[PDB]
């Protein structure tokens, strides 16, 4: 996270974070959904064109985290994976269409004040709050600058309209993605940044007071850059698919 | 269920410091 | 790396 602030103790208790064994490193953000059920980026686990292709017994989940690199002794909790499950359509071909990955842990975790989940959103929640103008969170240990943080970031970040996101990229824009930060003119920025990805974009009913995940990190074209925005893979749209491999698994 | 209610800021009322950004954006 | 050891 570019331009952002440290996160206060509890602030995103569904914050997880993608950790590889050998060697051992920050590999993406996370979002505890359930018990046993982490959402991430596909591009977080496989990624062809880098040669990035991660099996379960590669990675170990780290929830109720706050210090990036630190082993928070009484208060995190490490996971390990079942199974991983990406979206069979994932477009690691062009544009990261359908950037959607489930993890099944190998055992459920207790929730406490530091490890809560966020809801997804369902079709009423997606209407209303996925509107340009409306600012969503984007939480994550990324780099700082397209510059590692010691703790978790946060920054708060507008919706952009559709237009203005495909005007801003010659990449190839899908339905399963909306793009969010500020425009030049508006005088604040922040980002996402390499090591973000698979992090949360959520926002806060008004209606019901909840927290729901309406994106996660996807993409960008470097970080923070004028003129140039984030990409979340929109969860709702993908809601159904998620839904298939929990009723189904 | 219970999800999106943090422990330590909704379950108490107890507001974060930038979340009201958020609300009037809505 | 800047990684503190995990049990
Ligand atoms: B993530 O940490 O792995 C990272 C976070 C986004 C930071 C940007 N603000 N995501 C990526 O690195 C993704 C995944 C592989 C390529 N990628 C990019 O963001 C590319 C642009 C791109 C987009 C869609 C398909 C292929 C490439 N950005 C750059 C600078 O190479």
């Amino acid at each position: 996270i570019v331009e952002g602030s440290d996160a206060e103790i509890g602030m995103s208790p569904w914050q997880v974070m993608l950790f590889r064994k050998s060697p051992q490193e920050l590999l993406c953000g996370a979002s505890l959904i359930s018990d046993r059920w982490v959402l991430t980026a596909a591009h977080c686990l496989l990624y062809p064109p880098w040669d990035k292709n991660f099996t379960e017994n590669d990675l170990l989940v780290r929830i109720g985290k706050h210090s990036r690199t630190r082993y928070e002794r009484n208060i995190e909790k490490i996971s390990m994976l079942e199974k991983i499950y990406i979206h069979p359509r994932y477009n690691w071909r062009e544009n990261l269409d359908r950037d959607i990955a489930l993890m099944k842990l190998k055992k459920p975790v207790a929730f406490s004040d530091y490890i809560h989940p966020v809801c997804l959103p369902d079709r009423e929640t997606a209407a209303s709050l996925l509107q340009a103008g409306y600012k969503g969170r984007v939480t994550g240990w990324g780099n700082l600058k397209e510059g590692q943080p010691s703790v978790l970031q946060v920054v708060n970040l507008p919706i952009v309209e559709r237009p203005v996101c495909k005007d801003s990229t010659r990449i190839r824009i899908t339905d399963n993605m909306f793009c969010a930060g500020y425009k030049p003119d508006e005088g604040k920025r922040g980002d996402a940044c390499e090591g973000d990805s698979g992090g949360p974009f959520v926002m806060k009913s008004p209606f019901n007071n909840r927290w729901y995940q309406m994106g996660i990190v996807s993409w960008g074209e470097g970080c923070d850059r004028d003129g140039k925005y984030g990409f979340y893979t929109h969860v709702f749209r993908l809601k159904k698919w998620i839904q298939k491999v929990i009723d189904q698994f | 269920a219970d999800c999106g209610l943090r422990p330590l800021f909704e379950k108490k009322s107890l507001e974060d410091k930038t979340e009201r950004e958020l609300l009037e954006s809505y | 790396g800047d990684f503190e050891e995990i049990p």
